[PDB]
């Protein structure tokens, strides 16, 4: 035997380690020459419009305008507000400000009372 | 000052009574000569201003964006050019109609001794513009985008008007010079507090400030080139005008207000620049670096130190140079592309080599190069902001990498690599799209000599 | 395995093509066509094109515009040892406390 | 490359892939020849012990520990050839790939300089266009109906005819243009 | 050239439009499936293999 | 008037020429590289006259020569230093040059584009000269995004290659992560000294807190690639072999120690930033050497040999040694400029074949590189009377002879017995067993350009460390008293690593084979640090760049607040108010109601 | 670069030295048309190994989806000079 390799979100089980290939069936043999046939379908349609000599343009692509629009247009309309979104909105958007508010705030305080109390030492500091 | 005026009214009719043939070229001649003509308000002094009458002024803050805006209009023209071969004659005059109201309305904007005269023409120069995106725009939602562009605006600017006429009421005068003159301290009350809101928010919605820039993608995305160029180049400065001009009466209630739009313009610089990175649209992706930079600006001019000034103020001049320049190339690849997606049209470097060049030298302005004046402005307000508080620092370098890393991820995407083999249809650049290239880029470099020039009256 | 009766048809007619396109791609002794139309030496013109005139340029500028105004170049106010003469003044500096010398 | 890909992978396929890749590692491990050949000549005794083993699922079971054992002893660093999906040049000439129709855009000026060429490339031009509109029709007749189910294209037929979809393939650039 | 029922659409609740919005998006029935129909605006979209 | 200032402006000047005629015809010919060529040897010869002149004087200058835009009490003005450090690296550099473009006349033969690779080099070399230069931090920050750039476009030089690009980016993002410690330490000295200038900055500060050098630090490790910051220079050789030469090994890399070589005065004044580049400089030998220990290309080994030799730099800053950090600078160039071009003309004899387990026995089948090669490998290592040694002798002996971390010095020690091992698995490895390359042999060295080129350098390696070093005035107190067996340290770590390395090597012959341990695959995948690193935080970035940012805030609740809850009210009470049947009944109704209240209400 | 422009002959020849070297087949029974599984007898393994010494050999690896399907010589010089752009 020999230590098991561990699958990762960032570094995914390997092919040829996968147990789902190995377990093999018609219905999987038929789910993969369907796949293929649509990839061959694709194929043919893109070379279909691809080799013809009378067109001088962009092949527009389906996939691409439907991932644009998905990406873009389709958020809000999709939307619904949810304990989980709702909080997800508001701390992201939200506890920043407030964080870096606190800081700068506080170390502006202490500068101030520094100055107030005299012992700062800004010697040479003309230009603000 | 109606030395500059007047010739920009003129060439309303001198575009309608033009040949049917020759609008084009009259309307860049008179243009260019309308900018020979403005470039001498550059003399400035270190005293006042140049109170030319009791209704216009200049100033080292006023002239150079004068310029910018004289320097636009030729370079909408010739970009504007290409897309309206197919229109009657009729419409392409309105449409020159409209950029050279445009124009007249910044002209007149940039002077404006009086605040209600100023607001006047800051909120008429809405209209044309308004027109321009919803009417010669491509999309659908360009309707949408004008009817944000402007309530946006006028929400943000109601108060302001009221705050206006308040004020008169009170002090007795708007006129900047017996405003700046009589100037007296705001007591630290609830009716001065939203005295100050209502100053300022009109200018801070226009920037945008990071939680009111929804607008800005919408409207560069629907727009046509020229109202891309006049947005990204002009017409988001009158905010920082606005606030650089109201800030005087707006102390001591200054530094106890700022914060919250300081924590939003920070917050929001890093968040939109980060956004960059993930954008399938060139037009978008170049609208959030806008509103990276212009927070940055936001962040210069509410600190309200001279570096911070004159930083905003040479910022201003190299974002506007800048986003026109990227623009114009994003264009450019949608008139050949039709798709105004990053992604598709790829590797062009191998097929259009020169602009690759003007890509490569719009990327690296864009990215803030030294010693452009987009660095200059950029280290200006990152030293007064370290003099304001010295953790600024962080999330400023932040801003810079990110910077670098959307601006080299713009070039990288679109112009190596290797080409799209369907796409067949892109033909070798013109000398049009060459010349606007050059035009857009030479006066960096140039003022680069010269940065006095564009560093505001606190110089 | 292997391919099919079928698929090295295509493969034949396929790389005949491709040859006969490839041999196309080559040239012929005229092709091309250029049309012309005008309107130690080596050496010796690039040492002056390229290092003299460059040096004249900047002496000139440097004695004459830049030091024209105070401080824009400064030297190192060179070491001074005992027992040297000074041009200026022409005085020397005494020697030194005559350490005993062994080794 | 060139051949598509099948619906799937059989396990004789399977087995010549792991045998492919566990000698190329094993080279990579050794370095000198004599020591690469003797490791390689034990590997093929160890694998040839199973030739004749005739149960699909102790094939199966067979091959499996096979590839978690080279996933375990893989060489994180294999050798690459250059021109190779991970090798130092495997894109290197990409840059130098222009299409064909850019010469559609030479000014006339330039084509003036190489007339031969572009007579030839007209001929081409030609040649294309005739077979376009005889492969569509052929390649409509020959599918099969409901769509194709292998991405291979057929063979010409007839005397005339040029091969279905032929002029993206034959007018290839180069491998090393300049 | 393209249509409005390309577009995606909203997240699919019987198998009926699951099954179109399958046909939508190039795939088997089998093949597909969106993402958990919560607030974030994924709709009527596959969820792909991560895999890079 | 002192031809100082004249000759010294001048070789800067005429550095810039060939970047002038770029528009001429002659950048359409193919007598360009030799132009560029010609030009920069003259420069080299022309700038050995102000090092001749510090040689015999000590003459040091400043020349403010053109005055920029002044703001209030601060002055801008273009000013070059021409201290010891600038007159006697540039003679260096350019040398280095003449030496990297006399062989890129005969490598990129073959490339279409060749004269814009000439133009780059130029203007990396123009951008480093003003780097090296520089009086103020403003010119100074100028050469830094310069160099930068041009090595960014240099790396990525072929771009049809996605990994090209990639590393391209790599290298950009490290240096800005170095370029926030560098403007952080802009804005605190042009906030604290109210100047910009070396020589105000130097006034000011007689006891220089930690913030300004802790940016300082953060930049120098950001260029000179620590540990913190290291894989980019790795990553950088996807870039042709010429660029690898002179860009990111020899004298853009360096640069950032200069810096701390820059700012030694204030360096010397605090002890806790001290101990902090003692540390990086330290850990980053270590596990370079520890790295290039394991590796099977050629560029990527010697490549983490320069990082380890930039790491030995910033430890001979941190035990406060500034002008033996410089002398190793000098000599490093030499060597490893060398040594890569050595490397460049194997894979070009190879058919473009950089890994070693193809290739074999070259020590006859091409013996002037060999040579070549085998000095330069002894040179790095350090021997007594080489280049390397005087560097080398000193910067073991000061570190040991000094008041520093034991863990540092042990690091120290066993990155010099890495160096030694990893040079002998270089030169056993390409030039000692059987052949390994393809039967078709096409091993060729018979070209002018690179034998002359080799052999300039050659000479270099050999006799400049000697020349300089007794031709230099003294700078620091010497370590003349020693233990006998303190003094021979670092030849017996070197023995001892030469021994043990070539001793493992020799048991690859033997014919059995076993499983690798953990230690080889933690040294051969870089210590992880390239995986983990890139694929954790990008995702991570990336991730959230789409989700929080893009859609959660911009495009949904910021969108729900002021605009579309707006739209909803605007609907609702649009509905309301305008649904009225029209019977006047209700109205009439609604009247008398308003009516009464308007009675009982206002009086 | 200054490789030599190979061509048809340079493959074919260098392939059939490869082929000749190798002790399982007698040099004097094969030939440019000669088949692997049955002219020859040679097993599978027999032709991915002989995959691997033409990879060796020219200096590039085969994708072995188009190398599990070379059966003869001939085609294999073929696909060779398919990839090498070969004029004649
Ligand atoms: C430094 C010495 C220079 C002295 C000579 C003066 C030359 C003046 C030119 C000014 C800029 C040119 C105009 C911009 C557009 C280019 C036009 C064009 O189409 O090119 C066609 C032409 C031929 O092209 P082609 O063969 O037909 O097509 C091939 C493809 O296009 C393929 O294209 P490509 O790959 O061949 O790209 C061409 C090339 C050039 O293309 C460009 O990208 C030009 C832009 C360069 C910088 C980009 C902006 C960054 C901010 C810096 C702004 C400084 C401005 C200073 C004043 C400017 C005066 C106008 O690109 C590069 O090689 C990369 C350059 C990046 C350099 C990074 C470092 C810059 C800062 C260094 C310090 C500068 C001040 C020094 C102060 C201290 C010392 C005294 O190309 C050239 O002529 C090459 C130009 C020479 C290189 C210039 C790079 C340095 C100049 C920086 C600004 C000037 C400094 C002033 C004093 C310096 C001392
Ligand atoms: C293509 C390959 C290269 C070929 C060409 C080679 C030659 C290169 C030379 C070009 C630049 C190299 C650097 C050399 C600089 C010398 C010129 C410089 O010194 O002059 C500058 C002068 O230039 C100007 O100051 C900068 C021009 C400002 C540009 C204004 C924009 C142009 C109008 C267009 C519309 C505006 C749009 C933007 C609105 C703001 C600075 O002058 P300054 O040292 O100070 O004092 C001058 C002397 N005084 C004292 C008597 C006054
Ligand atoms: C959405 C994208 C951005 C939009 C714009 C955001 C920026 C505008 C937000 C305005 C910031 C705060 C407004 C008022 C600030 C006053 C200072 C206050 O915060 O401090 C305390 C004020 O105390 C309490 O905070 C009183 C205010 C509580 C009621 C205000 C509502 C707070 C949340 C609402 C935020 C919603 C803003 C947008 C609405 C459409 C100090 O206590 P006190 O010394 O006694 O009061 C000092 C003021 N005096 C001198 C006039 C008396
Ligand atoms: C070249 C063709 C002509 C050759 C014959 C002429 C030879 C020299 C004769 C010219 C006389 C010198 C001259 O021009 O005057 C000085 C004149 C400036 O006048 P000043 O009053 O001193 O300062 C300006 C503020 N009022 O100097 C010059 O302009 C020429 C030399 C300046 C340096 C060259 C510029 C190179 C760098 C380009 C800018 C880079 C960006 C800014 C750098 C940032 C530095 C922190
Ligand atoms: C006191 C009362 C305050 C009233 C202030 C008015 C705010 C200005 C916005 C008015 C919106 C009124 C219209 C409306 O809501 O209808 C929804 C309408 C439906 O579209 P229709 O064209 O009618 O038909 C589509 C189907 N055929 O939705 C839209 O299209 C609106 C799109 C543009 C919205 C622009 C963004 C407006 C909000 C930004 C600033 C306004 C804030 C006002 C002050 C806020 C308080 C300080
Ligand atoms: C981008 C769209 C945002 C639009 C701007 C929203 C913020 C502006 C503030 C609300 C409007 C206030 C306008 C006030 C104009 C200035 C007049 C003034 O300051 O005079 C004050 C008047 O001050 C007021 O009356 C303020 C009352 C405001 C009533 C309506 C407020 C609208 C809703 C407020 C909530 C939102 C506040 C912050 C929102 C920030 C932006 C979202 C003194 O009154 P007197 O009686 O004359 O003094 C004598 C005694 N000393
Ligand atoms: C350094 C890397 C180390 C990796 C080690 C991996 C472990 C190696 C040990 C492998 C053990 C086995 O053999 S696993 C044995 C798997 N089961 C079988 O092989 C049964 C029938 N064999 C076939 O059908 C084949 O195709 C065959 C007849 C051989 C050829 O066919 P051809 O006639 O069409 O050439």
């Amino acid at each position: 035997s020999f230590p098991k390799y561990k699958p990762s979100r960032l570094a995914t089980l390997p092919a040829t380690l996968d147990p789902a290939e190995y377990d093999i069936s018609p219905e999987t043999r038929k789910a993969q020459a369907e796949r293929l046939a649509i990839r061959s379908r694709l194929k043919r349609e893109y070379l279909l419009q691809y080799n013809d000599p009378n067109r001088l343009g962009v092949i527009e692509d389906p996939a691409l305008i439907r991932w644009t629009y998905a990406r873009s247009a389709n958020i809000y309309p999709n939307f619904r507000p949810t304990p989980k979104t709702s909080l997800l909105g508001a701390l992201f958007g939200i506890g920043p400000l407030f964080f870096w508010y606190y800081v700068f705030k506080t170390d502006r305080d202490k500068k101030e009372k520094l100055i107030q109390e005299g012992k700062l030492d800004q010697t040479f500091n003309i230009s603000y | 000052m109606l030395k500059i005026i007047i010739p920009t009214t003129m060439l309303l009719p001198m575009t309608w009574m033009s040949k049917h043939n020759m609008i084009w070229i009259n309307a860049t001649v008179h243009s260019l000569l309308i900018s020979l003509i403005s470039l001498s308000l550059l003399n400035q002094l270190g005293e006042n201003s140049l109170n030319f009458s009791l209704t216009f002024f200049s100033d080292s803050l006023s002239a150079p964006l004068l310029v910018l805006t004289t320097w636009l209009l030729p370079l909408m023209l010739m970009a504007s050019q290409s897309h309206l071969s197919k229109e009657t004659t009729t419409r392409k005059k309105l449409y020159i109609t409209m950029l050279i109201l445009l124009q007249l309305f910044l002209i007149m904007t940039f002077t404006a001794t009086e605040l209600i005269l100023f607001y006047i023409l800051f909120e008429a120069t809405l209209v044309p513009t308004l027109i321009i995106i919803t009417r010669w725009g491509n999309q659908t939602e360009r309707l949408n985008a004008g009817l944000y562009f402007l309530f946006y605006t006028l929400a943000g600017s109601l108060p302001l008007l009221v705050a206006l006429v308040y004020i008169q009421n009170t002090t007795g005068s708007l006129n900047f010079l017996i405003i700046h003159y009589w100037s007296h301290p705001l007591s630290n009350s609830w009716s001065n507090i939203f005295m100050w809101l209502a100053c300022i928010m009109a200018f801070m919605v226009k920037m945008p400030l990071y939680g009111l820039h929804l607008w800005l993608p919408k409207a560069h995305v629907e727009a046509p080139i020229a109202g891309s160029m006049v947005l990204a180049a002009v017409l988001l400065k009158l905010g920082g005008y606005g606030m650089m001009r109201i800030t005087t009466i707006l102390n001591p209630l200054t530094n106890y207000m700022a914060y919250p739009f300081l924590m939003l313009s920070m917050w929001g610089m890093i968040m939109t620049s980060s956004i960059c990175l993930r954008q399938t649209d060139l037009k978008s992706l170049i609208a959030y670096s806008s509103v990276s930079h212009m927070a940055l600006v936001i962040v210069a001019i509410m600190i309200q130190t001279p570096w911070s000034f004159m930083g905003a103020t040479a910022l201003m001049i190299a974002h506007g140079l800048t986003s026109s320049m990227l623009f114009c190339l994003a264009n450019t690849n949608y008139e050949r592309v039709h798709s105004r997606t990053m992604i598709l049209a790829r590797g062009l470097q191998t097929l259009l080599p020169l602009m690759a060049t003007w890509w490569l030298v719009a990327s690296l302005t864009n990215l803030a190069l030294p010693p452009s004046i987009n660095l200059i402005g950029e280290l200006f307000i990152i030293t007064a902001s370290f003099s304001w508080s010295n953790i600024t620092i962080i999330l400023m370098g932040m801003n810079m990498m990110i910077t670098a890393l959307y601006s080299l991820y713009m070039l990288i995407t679109t112009q190596r690599g290797k080409y799209t083999h369907h796409i067949n249809n892109i033909k070798p650049s013109f000398t049009r799209e060459n010349a606007l290239m050059a035009l857009h880029i030479l006066p960096l470099l140039l003022l680069t000599l010269n940065p006095k020039m564009i560093l505001g009256p606190l110089y | 395995s292997g391919y099919t009766p079928d698929e090295k048809l295509r493969l034949q007619q396929l790389r005949e093509l491709r040859r006969r396109w490839l041999k196309d791609q080559e040239l012929s002794p005229r092709e091309p066509v250029l049309p012309p139309r005008r309107v130690t030496y080596r050496h010796s013109i690039f040492a002056v094109t390229h290092v003299l005139i460059p040096v004249w340029i900047i002496h000139y500028y440097l004695k004459y515009h830049v030091t024209a105004k105070p401080y824009t170049v400064v030297e190192r106010k060179p070491r001074i040892f005992p027992g040297d003469t000074i041009l200026e003044t022409g005085e020397v500096i005494p020697l030194m406390k005559e350490f005993p010398d062994q080794h | 490359a060139f051949s598509a890909p099948a619906a799937y992978l059989t396990h004789q396929q399977k087995v010549l892939r792991l045998y492919k890749r566990a000698l190329r590692h094993l080279e990579s491990w050794c370095v000198h020849r004599d020591k690469y050949r003797y490791f390689a000549c034990l590997m093929r005794a160890r694998f040839d012990e199973h030739k004749n083993e005739k149960d699909m699922v102790k094939a199966t079971q067979l091959l499996r520990q096979a590839e978690e054992e080279f996933w375990y002893g893989q060489h994180p660093q294999p050798y690459i050839f250059p021109e190779s999906p991970g090798g130092t040049s495997y894109e290197r000439y990409e840059c130098y790939k222009v299409p064909e129709w850019c010469l559609d855009d030479w000014h006339p000026s330039e084509k003036a300089m190489y007339p031969d060429y572009f007579a030839k490339r007209e001929q081409w031009k030609r040649l294309r266009r005739e077979s376009w509109e005889r492969e569509v029709k052929q390649l409509q007749e020959e599918t099969p109906p409901g769509g194709p189910r292998t991405e291979a294209l057929p063979p010409a037929r007839k005397e005339g005819d040029l091969p279905p979809l032929w002029w993206h393939i034959v007018t290839r650039p180069r491998e090393r243009p300049m | 050239h393209v249509t409005k029922d390309m577009f995606p659409g909203p997240y699919p609740k019987t198998p009926e439009e699951r099954a179109a919005a399958a046909k939508k998006y190039n795939m088997r029935v089998e093949d597909y499936e969106p993402y958990p129909d919560d607030g974030m605006g994924y709709g009527d979209y596959p969820k792909l293999p991560d895999r890079s | 008037m002192n031809p100082f200032a004249s000759l010294t402006l001048t070789t800067l000047t005429i550095l810039t020429i060939p970047i002038m005629m770029s528009n001429s015809n002659i950048y359409k010919t193919n007598l360009y590289p030799n132009y560029v060529k010609t030009t920069v040897s003259y420069a080299f010869t022309l700038s050995l006259v102000p090092l001749l002149m510090f040689m015999h004087t000590g003459q040091e200058m400043i020349i403010s020569n053109w005055h920029w835009m002044t703001l209030q009490t601060v002055e801008l003005s273009l000013s070059f230093k021409m201290d010891y450090f600038s007159v006697m690296f540039i003679p260096v550099a350019l040398f280095v040059t003449w030496s990297i473009m006399e062989f890129s006349m005969w490598y990129m033969h073959s490339d279409p584009f060749i004269n814009r690779f000439f133009k780059y080099l130029l203007l990396f070399l123009i951008t480093m000269m003003i780097l090296v230069t520089a009086n103020n931090l403003f010119q100074l920050f100028i050469g830094w995004e310069g160099v930068g750039i041009m090595s960014f476009l240099l790396i990525g030089w072929w771009h049809g290659r996605t990994d090209a690009n990639t590393a391209a980016l790599q290298a950009i993002l490290y240096n800005r992560i170095g370029d926030i410690g560098f403007v952080l330490s802009m804005a605190w000295f042009l906030t604290h000294s109210n100047a910009w200038d070396l020589q105000q900055i130097f006034m000011l500060n007689n006891e220089c807190p930690n913030m300004p050098l802790i940016g300082l630090l953060l930049a120098a490790a950001g260029k000179s690639a620590q540990f913190g910051l290291h894989p980019w220079l790795p990553s950088a050789m996807e870039g042709p072999t010429p660029v690898s030469a002179l860009l990111h090994s020899s004298t853009m890399v360096v640069a950032g120690v200069f810096l701390l070589i820059r700012f030694y005065p204030l360096m010397e004044t605090n002890k806790l930033v001290q101990t902090m580049t003692l540390c990086l400089g330290a850990i980053t030998t270590l596990f370079t050497a520890l790295c290039a220990i394991t590796q099977n290309d050629i560029k990527k080994i010697v490549a983490f040999s320069t990082s380890s030799q930039l790491g030995l730099m910033m430890v001979t800053i941190g035990i406060n040694q500034p002008h033996l950090a410089f002398l190793h600078i000098c000599m490093h160039a030499f060597f490893k400029a060398m040594l890569f071009m050595c490397s460049g003309s194997i894979i070009h004899s190879l058919n473009d074949e950089q890994d070693i387990r193809k290739m074999g026995g070259l020590y006859k089948a091409m013996p002037f590189t060999t040579t070549a090669l085998i000095i330069g490998s002894l040179a790095l290592t350090g021997m007594p009377y080489l280049t390397g040694f005087y560097s080398k002798d000193l910067i073991i002996e000061a570190v040991n002879m000094s008041y520093t971390n034991a863990w540092a010095l042990l690091m120290t020690l066993i990155a010099t017995s890495l160096t030694a091992a990893y040079s002998t698995r270089i030169i056993f490895f390409a030039f000692l067993g059987k052949p390994r390359f393809p039967p078709l042999v096409l091993i060729n060295e018979n070209n002018p350009l690179l034998i002359n080129s080799i052999k300039r350098l050659l000479i270099g390696s050999i006799f400049a460390g000697f020349i300089i070093s007794n031709n230099i005035p003294p700078m620091t107190v010497p370590n003349t008293t020693m233990p006998l067996y303190m003094k021979m340290t670092a030849l017996i770590v070197t023995i001892m690593g030469f021994m043990l390395a070539l001793e493992l090597n020799n048991t690859t012959y033997y014919l059995k084979f076993k499983y690798p341990s953990q230690t080889y695959k933690f040294s051969n995948m870089l210590g992880y640090y390239p995986s983990i690193m890139h694929r954790l935080p990008t995702y991570h970035n990336l991730s959230m760049s789409q989700k929080s940012a893009s859609s959660l805030l911009d495009l949904i609740w910021l969108e729900t607040i002021l605009p579309k809850t707006t739209s909803f009210i605007q609907m609702k009470m649009s509905i309301m108010v305008s649904n009225q049947k029209g019977l006047i009944k209700l109205y009439f109704l609604s009247f008398l109601i308003t009516i009464m209240i308007s009675m009982t209400l206002f009086n | 670069s200054d490789a030599p422009p190979l061509t048809l002959e340079a493959i074919k020849d260098r392939v059939l030295y490869v082929l000749k070297l190798y002790d399982k087949i007698d040099p004097e029974k094969l030939s440019v048309n000669s088949h692997f599984m049955k002219d020859l007898g040679l097993d599978s393994l027999d032709q991915v190994e002989i995959i691997m010494a033409m990879e060796d050999e020219f200096g590039f690896e085969i994708p072995d989806i188009d190398a599990e399907k070379l059966m003869c010589p001939q085609e294999i010089v073929d696909y060779i000079a398919d990839k090498k752009d070969v004029y004649e």
